[PDB]
């Protein structure tokens, strides 16, 4: 009886990847990232793929 | 005293694979040069990518179109995905039209002036009735490193209109480099030492003249090595203090206790600047009268008092 | 109902023997006082400017007279002459304009 007109409105963002968040595997495995490493500061194979 | 590497025998495997030979070198340097130009090749090439993009009906990314099999969202991803090489530009756009059923691809893009698609098989699109058309026009720019969308906010400088559908750009057209060392087959000399390395692209960029482009960097990053050597402000304040419109009597009294500027005068409290000959206490309360009116209480506090 | 407005927001004080206790919350006096306190003000300045915010409506205007603030005080050396800086000081608050006689004094300022 009160109510004369409702409006709803909704947002969408993106939640970009980073160092605070937490991450598992499923095998009881968690932990929170502590650094987002450069390509080329990673270990690599004979292949040069890292 | 040391042998200089020479850029011979660059033998292309695909249009993205190649292999680059450097013959001669000395004992060490193989990987002193390889390491170096594998960090530099991975880190910092020039490219091209989409930046933005604007489609017809589409106003955002998280909407759909009827006729169409994919989101936007998706069509996004897939026009990251694009690679493309432009000459004497960094601005192109790459208008693209068509109507029917079948995938869409870079191909059907509007042949520009000096835009080369490097494979155009790369599907961004599917139609899924002959009644609908896609249309839309997709922003090319040149740059260097990974720059995400929302990071950047100087393209907001101007106000970007409700149907924007901008992408995060890559502008690396390196994927993988691997380089090995080998003996070089120059049996006169006791022992040296060949590199090869293998580079896998997206088309865009010359092995040779990546190579290049490397080597320049790494010299220019040299030439600080080779010789090392080396071994009161806001503007209410700073202003004349005959703008304040004071009585006759201030002025003297005013040039009398050396207050020439505003900043120096707000610094002055009230029972010390009493003390100033016939000062009186009518018209100290006018002195505060006018600075109240500018918001300027006596009393503050400044740091440093320059000259002017 | 065809449709249902969603429930508004509510709270309740929880782990706590005084349930709901209550919520402090900011006014345009108690936002001018705090701009009071921030400002460099001698003792009777600041006696003044808390009386003549008091006075301050929610418009934000000045209900009561300048003389009759004068006569608040009732003190020496506060007539009007200083009363009038210390409400043009005031008025050049974080609401620019508060604290005025009338609307042409808001305008002025």
């Amino acid at each position: 009886p009160g109510v004369l007109k409702i409006v709803k409105v909704y947002l969408a963002v993106k939640r970009r990847i980073q160092p605070g968040d937490k991450m598992a595997g499923r095998h009881g495995n968690k932990g929170v990232i502590s650094k987002i490493n450069p390509i080329e500061d990673m270990p690599y194979d004979e292949n040069g793929t890292p | 005293e040391f042998l200089k590497p020479r850029l011979v025998d660059i033998e292309q495997v695909s249009s993205t694979h190649a292999k680059v030979t450097l013959e001669p070198l000395e004992r060490g340097f193989g990987h002193t040069l390889g390491n170096a130009l594998r960090r530099i090749l991975l880190s910092s090439m020039p490219g091209c990518a989409v930046t933005e993009v604007e489609i017809d009906g589409v106003l955002h990314e998280y909407s759909t179109k009827e006729g169409v099999q994919e989101d936007i969202l998706e069509i996004l991803l897939n026009l990251k995905g694009l690679a493309v090489r432009v000459q004497g530009k960094d601005e192109v756009i790459l208008t693209l039209n068509k109507s029917g059923i079948g995938p869409v691809t870079a191909a059907d893009i509007t042949h520009d002036g000096d835009v080369e698609i490097v494979k155009p098989q790369h599907v961004i699109c599917h139609l899924t009735d002959e009644n609908a058309s896609i249309s839309m026009r997709i922003k090319v720019q040149r740059g260097r490193g990974y720059v995400p969308a929302s990071t950047r906010i100087h393209s907001e400088e101007d106000e970007r209109p409700i149907g924007r559908l901008l992408v995060d750009a890559c502008y690396s057209p390196v994927e993988r480099i691997a380089y090995n060392v080998e003996a070089a087959r120059v049996e006169q000399r006791t022992d040296l030492d060949k590199l090869v390395i293998e580079m896998e692209t997206n088309g865009t960029i010359d092995p040779e003249e990546a190579i290049r482009r490397a080597a320049t960097i790494l010299a220019e990053q040299l030439e600080a090595f080779v010789d090392l050597r080396d071994v009161e402000f806001d503007p209410i304040l700073l202003r004349p203090v005959d703008d304040l419109e004071l009585t006759v009597r201030s002025a003297n009294c005013l040039k009398a206790e050396a207050i020439h500027y505003i900043g120096d005068l707000v610094q002055r409290t009230e029972v010390e600047l009493l003390k100033t000959p016939n000062l009186g206490k009518k018209s100290l309360t006018e002195i505060k009268d006018v600075l109240a009116s500018r918001g300027l209480s006596l009393g503050m506090r400044l740091e440093n008092w320059p000259p002017a | 109902t065809a449709g249902t407005p969603s429930g508004n927001g509510v709270d309740y004080q929880d782990d706590e023997l005084p349930v709901y206790q209550g919520e402090t919350t900011q006014s345009l006096q108690d936002y001018l006082m705090w701009q009071v306190e921030l400002t460099p003000f001698t003792d009777t300045d600041r006696a003044i400017a808390t009386s003549i915010v008091d006075a301050v409506d929610d418009t934000g205007y000045l209900t009561i007279q300048i003389e009759d603030i004068v006569d608040s005080i009732g003190d020496d050396e506060i007539g009007l002459e200083e009363v009038e800086a210390v409400l043009k000081r005031i008025q050049r608050f974080d609401p620019v304009g508060v604290a005025a006689k009338d609307l042409r004094d808001c305008l002025l300022i």
